[PDB]
C-alpha cells in the first residue's frame, strides 16, 4: 500500500506540486504521476526530457 | 452498544484529536488501524482487521482538518468522516448557523446517518463544540436543532467549552455564548460544562507546569470523557449506562447543567511518594479546585452527583468514603433531593499517553455533579451582554448576515428564565 | 487493627503497585485447543488464553467461527487466578489462593494440558511477544518454543 | 529569587564596578564573552541574583552604568569583560557636571535621571524578588554624589520597602583631588542619612596605607585599590549566592548592625590580605584571620576604630570552619577589648559561616563595624566645610545653579547633629 | 565503589570546593606524629563536611586503603601521606628542589569545563553511538526546519520547587514530557533511552543534563 | 501510635537533616527510600518498596531547604513537604510572626492535616527551632498557635535551642526570646532546652574534640531524640510514651522547661577501656558538666527527674542506682516531691553512624529532668534585655515593621511572673 | 551617539569621497549570456554588465 508520509488523503486541500496537468487518474496515482511520472506524461517530459 | 460522537469546530475537533488518540492505544489499536471485544463501542472492524472510528469531524475552515489528514493519524481516520468547507464562520454565530450552516449541515447529517446504519445499538450522542466560537456555536446549534426531530428520544451529552470569567480568546464571545445557550437548552439533555481557566489552574495546581499550552488541556479532557464511558467498554462491578445521566442527574427538563471534576492529578515524581488510597481521590474531587469549570460549588448546592471510578477499587470503601462526604458542612445538598449519589465502579486503571503529564495510578475518580452555582455562570456572562447590548456593539455583523434583532433580545430573555429557575430551585 | 482504624487496604496487603508499574500491559497469549469430542455430544474446540503478568490472573477467551452452532459470548472465563489445585471449599468464605497455589507463567510449556476447572485444554501456539519472553526470562531454547 | 540591582555613578564608581564585575564573573566562572567555562555546579544555582540568562548559556549582568561624560563609557567597555554588559543600560549624558554638586542634582539630573528611572524601573520589575539596591558612586565628585543622591531619593519613594546599600568613597585631607569636596560630601551626607538605609564608608586614604604596609606594593595604581575594595563589596553578599552554615543574608545584617535610624555609616575591612612574599611564610587559620581583621591598621578608613567604641560590629566567615572556632574567637576580642565596646548593649559581635570561600582561597573573611569612630571624618568635613562658607568662596557657582545660602546652612546643621549623637552614645 | 572512583571523587569535591581539611586533621593528633585513629580519621571528614557528597561506603573504602598497622594489634591511618595527595591536587609542594618540572594550572582529569557546553561521554558499543548520532541528527534538522527553541522549555520543570532540582537537569519523566507534549516532535522509547544514556549523569544516575542536550541538538550560532 | 516532626527555621530543619540521616539507619532504611514494623511511626509504608516520612522542613528563605531537594536525601521526602518561602525573617520577630507569616501559615498548617489523617493513631507532634532567630522564633511561635486551637490535646513537644550566655551569633536574640517565649510558655506542653555553648563544652571534653562545627551538634542531639523516643518503635522492658512526659515532669501548668542531658559520650578508642556499665552512666548524666544546658543545677533543687535506658540494662541495678543517687547528698529534691523518678527502660541500643563521632556502647542514658535552676536562665535573659530596652535599641526594626511598644512592656512581665513562679516553687 | 546628536552619516561609515573621486565616471562593461534554454519555456538569452 501506499502509506507513506508523503502521500495524501484524497480529501486534501492543501497544495500539490503539479496536480493542474493531471486527467481521469485517481488522486492518490495522481500524486504518483507527480513523482514517478511515466514517459507519456506531460509532467516528465518538463522536466527529463533533453532540449 | 454503540456510541457516535460528532467534533464540531477548532475546539471540537481538537480535543477529538486527544480523544481518540486514547481510545486507540488504550485498545491496542495501532495509529494506523489494526493490532500488532470492547472497542465494539468506538471502532468499527472492517474487512480484513483495520477498524476504522464511530466520529465525525467537520469545521468550515479546511486549516485544521487537513492536519489530520496529514498528521499522525493518517490511515487511522476514513476519507470521509472528516467534513471540511472552504471558509469559515469568523466568531460570527448567525454566520455559522445560516449562511454556510444551511450549505453543509445537510451533507453531514446524511452522513452520521449511514453511521447508524452498521452501527445496531446506539447508545446516544456526545458532542464536542466552544459555544464560543463561530461553527461550535453555529453549526453545532443548526445540526442539535436537526438531529432532535430524526431521532429525539435518544440522550445527548454535550462536553462544550465556555468563555472563561475573566480570560478570554476573542472579543465577541458574550454574543455568540447566549445565542447559542437559547438553543442548547432544549435539545441537549445532559451538557457537560468545561472551561478553559479552571483547566489552566490544575496543569500549575497539581501537574505544576507553570506554562502549559492547549494539548496539557486537550490531553486531560480525553480522560475526564474516557473515563465516564469506561462502563459500555469494559466489565465492572457496579457500571452505570449513558443513559443513567439522562435519569440520574436531571430532575427538571431545564436544569440540565453539571461541573465535572476528575482525580488523581499528580505527575510522575510526586505520585509514588503519596499514598493514593480511595479515601482522598473521592476527598480531592471535592475541593473547589479541582473542578474544569472556573465557580466556587460551595455557594451553591449540589442537586445530584455521579461517581465514576476506576481501576482496583474495592466497593466497601466507596461507601465509608462518600458516608464522610454527607457529614461535611462545608458543602450542603438541596433538601428536595436527601439522596443524591451515583456511584460506578470499573476494572480498568487509567492509561496514560506516552510522554504524558500523567503518572501510572492503580485507580482513578470522576465526578459529574448539577449544582446551582452554575446560575452564576449564566449571571455573570449574561451581565456582560447586556453592555455591549445597548451600545448595539458588533451587531451589523449579524444583521447584516441575515438575522435579525429579535432573537438578540428574546434569548437575552430566555437566559433570564434560567436565572429565577436556578434562583428558584436553590430555595 | 489498623483496617479497623482506618488504613488503605492494598497498602495492608502490600506488593502490589511495584508489579503492576513493571508489568503494565504485559499479557502472554497462548492458543489452547480443549478436546472434548469424547462426550456424547459436541465437538473440540480452539480457545486463547490471557497470562496478565500485571496480576497473575489468567483470562480464556472464546474465539467464534461464522456460523457456528454457538451462541456469541465474548469471554468464557472471568479474570480471575487459576486456582490450579482442589481446595477443600468453605460455605461462608470464597477461598483465598495464594500464588503458590496458583499457576505460574513457568508452568506453560506448549506440548502440556492444563487442568482448567476440569477441562484439560491443550495449548499448542504462543505469540512472537510470548516466545520472546520465555526465551528472555525462563532460558528457554528456540526448540521448545515451536 | 533574592535579587540585587547594582548601579555605578559617576567616573569613581564605574572603574571601580568594572573591577566589581571582573571579580564576580570569575567566582562563577563565566569568561569576558559572557559564557560559562567554570567547574563547580555550586557557581550556578545563584547566578540569577546577579545575572540574567540571555540566549543559549550568555549572562548579562544586572548593571546600569550611568555618569555625564561619554569619557568613562569609552574605558569601561575598553578593558576585558567590557563585552558583557547590556548595551541599552549604558544611559549616559553628554556635558559633564564639572565637579559641581549642584549642576549634577539641579540641572542634567533635571533631564537625564527620568531616562535612568526608565531603564531601574525596567531591571527591576523584569526580576521576582527584590532583595535591595546596590549602588556605586562616591561623595566629593559631582555627578558622582548629586546626580547619585538624587537617583536615591527618586527610589526610596518607588520601593520604600527594601534595603539600599551604597559603597561611597569619601574625600580626605591627606588625598584632596578636587578643592570643594568640603561642599561635595556635606551637601551629598545630608541625605544618604534620610534615604539610603546603611552605606559602607570607603576612602582612597587608608587603601593606600594598605597597599604599602602590608600588601608592600611599590607602585598601587588605582587597579589594585579598587581591586581590594571590589572584593568586600564581593564578600557582603557571598551568603545570597552561595550556601552556609549560618546564613546572613542582607536584611540580617542590617537589622543586626543599625540599633537607631539615623546611624547607619559602616566602616569595612578583609582578611586575608598578604603580599606575595609573606604569603608562604604564614598561618592561615581562623584566629589570624580575627587578629588580622580587629587590626585597627586593616580598616579602609581614615579612621582610628580605637578612638571610639563600636556600637556593633560583624564578621562573615567564608570556607569550611569550626563555628566553635570562630564563635569563641569573637567572645575573646570582646572580653579583652572590654571598653571598647559599648556597655548597654551586650554581645556586640554578630557571626556568620559560608561555605565557599573566594577565588582561590581556602578562607577569607570580612569585617563590617558599626563603630562610633567614623564621628571624626565628619569632624574633619564638618570644619573644611565651615572654614570654606564663612566666607563663600567658591559659592557662586552653587548659588548660581539653584541653590540658596539656606541649604548649606541646613546641611551643616544636619551634619552637625549627627556627629553630636555619636558623641552622645558614647 | 573501588579505591580509584571514591579518590577521584574526593578529589574532585575538595578542589571544587576549596576545602581546607588540615584543620580537623590536626587537632586529633597533638604530637604531629602521623598516624591518627581511624574513628577520627572519619571525624575530620565528617567535620569537612564530605559527608554529604559522598557515600559512607566511599569513605570507608579509602578509610582501609590508607589503614596501616603501627602495631600487630594497633591499626592507624597515615594522614600524611594522604593530605600528600591532597595538595598534589591543587600544585605540586617542593617545587626548589626541581625547577625543570612544569605544573599545571589546574588538574585536567578531574575538571570538565564543558560539561554544559558538550556530551563527553562516549557508548562503548558503535552501533549505540551510531544510533545516538543518527537520532539527534534527525531531530536537530526537524528543529531547525521548525524553529522551535529548545533550553526555553526545560527551564519550567527545573526551576520549580516541586521537582528534585539539579541545576543543569530534569529527571527523567520530566525530560520525556517537555520532549513530546511541549515539544511538537515525537521520540520512542529506544530513542529515549539512548537520549537518557548520553546525558546522564554519573554521581546521580536519574538527573537528564538538558542544557548540553539542547546545546547539541542545536547550537546558538 | 505515630507522631508528625516539623522543623522551622535554619537551626531547626538542620537538626533534622541529622535526625533522619539518623532514623533512616536505625530501620535501614536506604535513602532512595527502599529497605532491602517499627518505622510505621516515623514513615508511612507508601507505594511498594518505599517509605516517605512524617515530616515538613518549612522556612522563609530557600538557600537551607533547596540544598536538601538537593542533597544525598532527594527522594527520601516528599516534595510537597519542604516549603520554602522568598525573603527571609531577618532575625526580626515581627517580620516573621506579622508580614511573611500571616502568608505561609495557612500553606503550613493545610499540609499538617493531610499528614494528620495520613496517620492513625497520632500520639502528639514534636518541632524543633532555635528562639534566637526571628523565623525560627516568630512564625515558630505563630505556627504553634494554631496548631493549639485546631488540635489542642495533641501532646506537642517542643525542642528549642536557647541563647548561651557568652556565646552568641545575633545581637537582637535577647529581644527574640523575650518575645517568643512569651507564646512558648502557655502553647507547648514539654519544652526541652538546649544551648550551642554547654554542647561545646561536651564535644571538648568526652568527645576530645578541640574543634567542633554544628555537624557534630546537630548530630548528638539526634541521640537525645532517637532515645526518648525508642520507646515506641521498640518494645521495652519499662515503656514510657509521649503523654508520660507531660504528666511526669509539670508540676504546675507554666514550669514545662527539661534541662537534657545524655550519657556516655564516648569515643571510639575510649570505648575500649571504659568498662562501661549502669551505676557509673547514671551518676554521668547527672554530673553539671554533662548537661546540654548552660547552668549549674546544684544552685537549685530538681522538681522531677526522668531517666531513659537503652541497650543491655537489667532493671534490678537501675534500682540499686536510683537509690545511690538519691543517697548523695550533692543533688537535693525539693520538699513537694519525695518520688523523684520516671524510669524506663528499653531494649534497642544506640546506632552508630559510619562517619559519625560516638562509639558502638551496649547501653546509654538519656535523662531529662526539671529543676529550678532554670530559672536563673531567664534570669539571665531577662537582665541582657532590659539593658538594651532602656535605650529603646533595635525597637524601631520591630515597631517599624507594624508591631507596637506594647508587646515589648507586656512580654517583660511575663518573664517577671515566670521568675516569680520559680522562687515560688523552690519553697 | 553622533549619529543622535548630528553628524553627517556619510562622515560615519567614512571612506567614500576618497574612490568617488579617483574613479568617477569609470565602467567596466561586460557581454553576458545566459543559457536557460533547458527550463519548459524561453531560450538563452544575451545582456550586458
Ligand atoms: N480547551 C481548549 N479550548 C480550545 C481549544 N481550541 C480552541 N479552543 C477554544 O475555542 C475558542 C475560540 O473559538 P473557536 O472554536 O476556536 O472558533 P470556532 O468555533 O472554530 O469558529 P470559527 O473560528 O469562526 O471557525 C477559544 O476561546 C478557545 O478557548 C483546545 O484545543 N482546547
Ligand atoms: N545546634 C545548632 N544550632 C544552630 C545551627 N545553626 C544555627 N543555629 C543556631 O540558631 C541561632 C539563630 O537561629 P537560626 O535558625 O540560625 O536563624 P532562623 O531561626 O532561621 O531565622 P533567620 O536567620 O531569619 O532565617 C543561632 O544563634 C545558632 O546558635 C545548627 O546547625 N545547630
Ligand atoms: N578608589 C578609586 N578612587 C578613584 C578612582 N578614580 C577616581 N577616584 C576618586 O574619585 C574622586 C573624585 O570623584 P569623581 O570621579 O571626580 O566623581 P564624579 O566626577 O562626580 O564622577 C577622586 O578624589 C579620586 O580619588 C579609582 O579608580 N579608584
Ligand atoms: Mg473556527
Ligand atoms: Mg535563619
Amino acid at each position: 500500500p501506499f502509506t507513506e508520509p508523503e502521500w495524501k488523503i484524497p480529501g486534501y486541500t492543501g497544495y500539490v506540486q503539479g496536480l493542474q496537468e493531471t486527467y481521469k487518474k485517481t488522486p492518490v496515482m495522481a500524486q504518483l504521476e507527480t513523482k514517478d511520472p511515466s514517459p507519456e506524461s506531460f509532467i516528465y517530459t518538463r522536466t527529463q526530457t533533453a532540449p | 452498544r454503540e456510541v457516535i460522537s460528532i467534533h464540531i469546530g477548532q475546539a471540537g475537533i481538537q480535543v477529538g484529536n486527544a480523544c481518540w488518540e486514547l481510545y486507540c492505544l488504550e485498545h491496542g489499536i495501532q495509529p494506523d488501524g489494526q493490532m500488532p471485544d470492547a472497542f465494539n463501542t468506538f471502532f468499527s472492524e472492517t474487512g480484513a482487521g483495520k477498524h476504522v472510528p464511530r466520529c465525525i469531524f467537520l469545521d468550515l475552515e479546511p486549516t485544521v482538518v487537513d492536519e489530520v489528514r496529514t498528521g499522525t493519524y493518517r490511515q487511522l481516520f476514513h476519507p470521509e468522516q472528516l467534513i471540511s468547507g472552504k471558509e469559515d464562520a469568523a466568531n460570527n454565530f448567525a454566520r455559522g448557523h445560516y449562511t454556510i450552516g444551511k450549505e453543509i449541515v445537510d451533507l453531514a447529517l446524511d452522513r452520521i446517518r449511514k453511521l447508524a446504519d452498521n452501527c445496531t445499538g446506539l447508545q446516544g450522542f456526545l458532542v464536542f463544540n466552544a459555544v464560543g466560537g463561530g461553527t461550535g456555536s453555529g453549526l453545532g446549534s443548526l445540526l442539535l436543532e436537526r438531529l432532535s426531530v430524526d431521532y429525539g428520544k435518544k440522550s445527548k451529552l454535550g462536553f462544550t467549552v465556555y468563555p472563561s470569567p475573566q480570560v478570554s480568546t476573542a472579543v465577541v464571545e458574550p454574543y455568540n455564548s447566549v445565542l447559542s445557550t437559547h438553543s442548547l437548552l432544549e435539545h441537549t439533555d445532559v451538557a457537560v460544562m468545561l472551561d478553559n481557566e479552571a483547566i489552566y489552574d490544575i496543569c500549575r495546581r497539581s501537574l505544576d507546569i507553570e506554562r502549559p499550552t492547549y494539548t496539557n488541556l486537550n490531553r486531560l479532557i480525553a480522560q475526564v470523557i474516557s473515563s465516564l464511558t469506561a462502563s459500555l467498554r469494559f466489565d465492572g462491578a457496579l457500571n452505570v449506562d449513558i443513559t443513567e445521566f439522562q435519569t440520574n442527574l436531571v430532575p427538571y427538563p431545564r436544569i440540565h447543567f453539571m461541573l465535572s471534576s476528575y482525580a488523581p492529578i499528580i505527575s510522575a515524581e510526586k505520585a509514588y511518594h503519596e499514598q493514593l488510597s480511595v479515601a482522598e481521590i473521592t476527598n480531592a474531587a471535592f475541593e473547589p479546585a479541582s473542578m474544569m469549570v472556573k465557580c466556587d460549588p460551595r455557594h451553591g448546592k449540589y442537586m445530584a452527583c455521579c461517581l465514576m471510578y476506576r481501576g482496583d477499587v474495592v466497593p466497601k470503601d466507596v461507601n465509608a468514603s462518600v458516608a464522610t462526604i454527607k457529614t461535611k458542612r462545608t458543602i450542603q445538598f438541596v433538601d428536595w433531593c436527601p439522596t443524591g449519589f451515583k456511584c460506578g465502579i470499573n476494572y480498568q486503571p487509567p492509561t496514560v499517553v506516552p510522554g504524558g503529564d500523567l503518572a501510572k495510578v492503580q485507580r482513578a475518580v470522576c465526578m459529574i455533579s448539577n449544582s446551582t452555582a452554575i446560575g452564576e455562570i449564566f449571571s455573570r456572562l449574561d451581565h456582560k451582554f447586556d453592555l455591549m447590548y445597548a451600545k448595539r456593539a458588533f451587531v451589523h455583523w449579524y444583521v447584516g448576515e441575515g438575522m435579525e434583532e429579535g432573537e438578540f433580545s428574546e434569548a437575552r430573555e430566555d437566559l433570564a428564565a434560567l436565572e429565577k429557575d436556578f434562583e428558584e430551585v436553590g430555595a | 487493627v489498623e483496617a479497623r482504624l482506618g488504613k488503605p487496604s492494598h497498602l495492608l496487603d502490600g506488593d502490589r503497585l511495584r508489579q503492576f508499574l513493571e508489568n503494565n500491559k504485559k499479557v502472554l497469549r497462548f492458543w489452547c485447543v480443549w478436546d472434548e469430542r469424547t462426550t456424547m455430544y459436541g465437538d473440540r474446540r480452539p480457545y486463547v488464553l490471557h497470562y496478565y503478568l500485571e496480576d497473575d490472573s489468567v483470562e480464556v477467551l472464546e474465539i467464534n467461527e461464522n456460523n457456528s452452532g454457538r451462541d456469541p459470548f465474548p469471554v468464557f472465563l472471568k479474570r480471575g487466578p487459576l486456582p490450579k489445585v482442589a481446595v477443600k471449599t468453605n460455605t461462608t468464605l470464597n477461598p483465598k489462593f495464594r500464588k503458590d497455589q496458583c499457576y505460574n507463567a513457568g508452568d506453560f510449556r506448549l506440548g502440556l494440558f492444563i487442568n482448567v476447572l476440569g477441562r484439560d485444554f491443550y495449548l499448542h501456539d504462543a505469540d512472537t511477544f510470548t516466545k520472546q519472553w520465555y526465551k528472555d526470562n525462563l532460558g528457554y531454547t528456540d526448540e521448545e518454543m515451536s | 529569587m533574592r535579587e540585587i540591582v547594582h548601579i555605578q555613578g559617576g567616573q569613581c564608581g564605574n572603574q571601580i564596578g568594572a573591577k566589581f564585575w571582573e571579580v564576580v564573573s570569575d567566582e562563577h566562572g563565566i569568561d569576558p564573552t559572557g559564557t560559562y567555562h567554570g567547574d563547580s555546579d555550586l557557581q550556578l544555582e545563584r547566578i540569577n541574583v546577579y545575572f540574567n540568562e540571555a540566549t543559549g548559556g550568555r549572562y548579562v549582568p544586572r548593571a546600569i552604568l550611568m555618569d555625564l561624560e561619554p569619557g568613562t563609557m569609552d574605558s569601561v567597555r575598553s578593558g576585558p569583560y567590557g563585552q558583557i554588559f547590556r548595551p541599552d543600560n549604558f544611559v549616559f549624558g553628554q556635558t559633564g557636571a564639572g565637579n559641581n554638586w549642584a549642576k549634577g542634582h539641579y540641572t542634567e539630573g533635571a533631564e537625564l535621571i527620568d531616562s535612568v528611572l526608565d531603564v531601574v524601573r525596567k531591571e527591576a520589575e523584569s526580576c521576582d524578588c527584590l532583595q535591595g539596591f546596590q549602588v556605586c558612586h562616591s561623595l566629593g565628585g559631582g555627578t558622582g554624589s548629586g546626580m547619585g543622591t538624587l537617583l536615591i531619593s527618586k527610589i526610596r519613594e518607588e520601593y520604600p520597602d527594601r534595603m539600599m546599600l551604597t559603597f561611597s568613597v569619601v574625600p580626605s585631607p591627606k588625598v584632596s583631588d578636587t578643592v570643594v569636596e568640603p561642599y561635595n560630601a556635606t551637601l551629598s551626607v545630608h541625605q544618604l542619612v534620610e534615604n539610603a538605609d546603611e552605606c559602607m564608608v570607603l576612602d582612597n586614604e587608608a587603601l593606600y596605607d594598605i597597599c604599602f604596609r602590608t600588601l608592600k606594593l611599590t607602585t598601587p595604581t588605582f587597579g589594585d585599590l579598587n581591586h581590594l575594595i571590589s572584593a568586600v563589596m564581593s564578600g557582603i553578599t557571598c551568603c545570597l549566592r552561595f550556601p552556609g552554615q549560618l546564613n546572613a543574608d542582607l536584611r540580617k545584617l542590617a537589622v543586626n548592625l543599625i540599633p537607631f535610624p539615623r546611624l547607619h555609616f559602616f566602616m569595612v575591612g578583609f582578611t586575608p590580605l598578604t603580599s606575595r612574599g609573606s604569603q608562604q611564610y604564614r598561618a592561615l587559620t581562623v584566629p589570624e584571620l580575627t587578629q588580622q581583621m580587629w587590626d585597627a591598621k586593616n580598616m579602609m578608613c581614615a579612621a582610628d576604630p580605637r578612638h571610639g567604641r563600636y556600637l556593633t560590629a560583624s564578621a562573615l566567615f567564608r570556607g569550611r570552619m569550626s563555628t566553635k572556632e570562630v564563635d569563641e574567637q569573637m567572645l575573646n576580642v570582646q572580653n579583652k577589648n572590654s571598653s571598647y565596646f559599648v556597655e548597654w548593649i551586650p554581645n556586640n559581635v554578630k557571626s556568620s559561616v559560608c561555605d565557599i570561600p573566594p577565588k582561590g582561597l581556602k578562607m577569607s573573611a570580612t569585617f563590617i563595624g558599626n563603630s562610633t569612630a567614623i564621628q571624626e571624618m565628619f569632624k574633619r568635613v564638618s570644619e573644611q566645610f565651615t572654614a570654606m562658607f564663612r566666607r563663600k568662596a567658591f559659592l557662586h557657582w552653587y548659588t548660581g545653579e539653584g541653590m540658596d545660602e539656606m541649604e548649606f546652612t541646613e546641611a551643616e546643621s544636619n551634619m552637625n547633629d549627627l556627629v553630636s549623637e555619636y558623641q552622645q552614645y558614647q | 565503589v573501588t579505591l580509584e572512583s571514591a579518590m577521584k571523587r574526593l578529589k574532585q569535591h575538595v578542589y571544587k570546593q576549596r576545602v581546607r581539611v588540615k584543620d580537623f586533621i590536626m587537632d586529633f593528633d597533638k604530637l604531629n606524629s602521623g598516624y591518627v585513629f581511624p574513628n577520627h580519621f572519619l571525624s575530620a571528614l565528617s567535620m569537612a563536611g564530605i559527608d554529604k557528597y559522598l557515600s559512607p561506603k566511599e569513605l570507608e573504602v579509602i578509610c582501609e586503603t590508607y589503614k596501616v598497622q603501627r602495631d600487630a594489634t594497633l591499626v592507624m591511618v597515615d594522614h600524611r601521606t594522604f593530605l600528600h595527595e591532597l595538595e598534589l591536587v591543587f600544585t605540586v609542594p617542593h617545587l626548589e628542589k626541581d625547577p625543570l618540572v612544569e605544573v599545571a594550572t589546574e588538574p585536567a582529569d578531574l575538571l570538565d569545563k564543558t560539561r554544559y557546553l558538550k556530551s563527553s561521554r562516549v557508548l562503548q558499543p558503535p552501533e549505540r553511538e551510531e544510533a545516538v548520532q543518527a537520532v539527534i541528527c534527525r531531530l536537530s534538522d526537524v528543529c531547525y526546519k521548525r524553529g522551535q527553541p529548545v533550553k526555553a522549555f526545560f527551564d519550567d520543570a527545573a526551576r520549580d520547587d516541586h521537582s528534585a532540582k539539579l541545576f543543569g537537569h530534569v529527571t527523567l519523566p520530566q525530560f520525556r514530557q517537555v520532549l513530546t507534549t511541549k515539544l511538537d516532535w515525537v521520540v520512542s522509547d529506544p530513542e529515549v533511552s539512548l537520549l537518557a544514556a548520553k546525558f546522564l549523569h554519573e554521581d546521580k544516575p536519574e538527573f537528564i543534563n538538558y542544557i548540553a542536550f539542547s546545546c547539541t541538538v542545536d547550537p546558538p550560532e
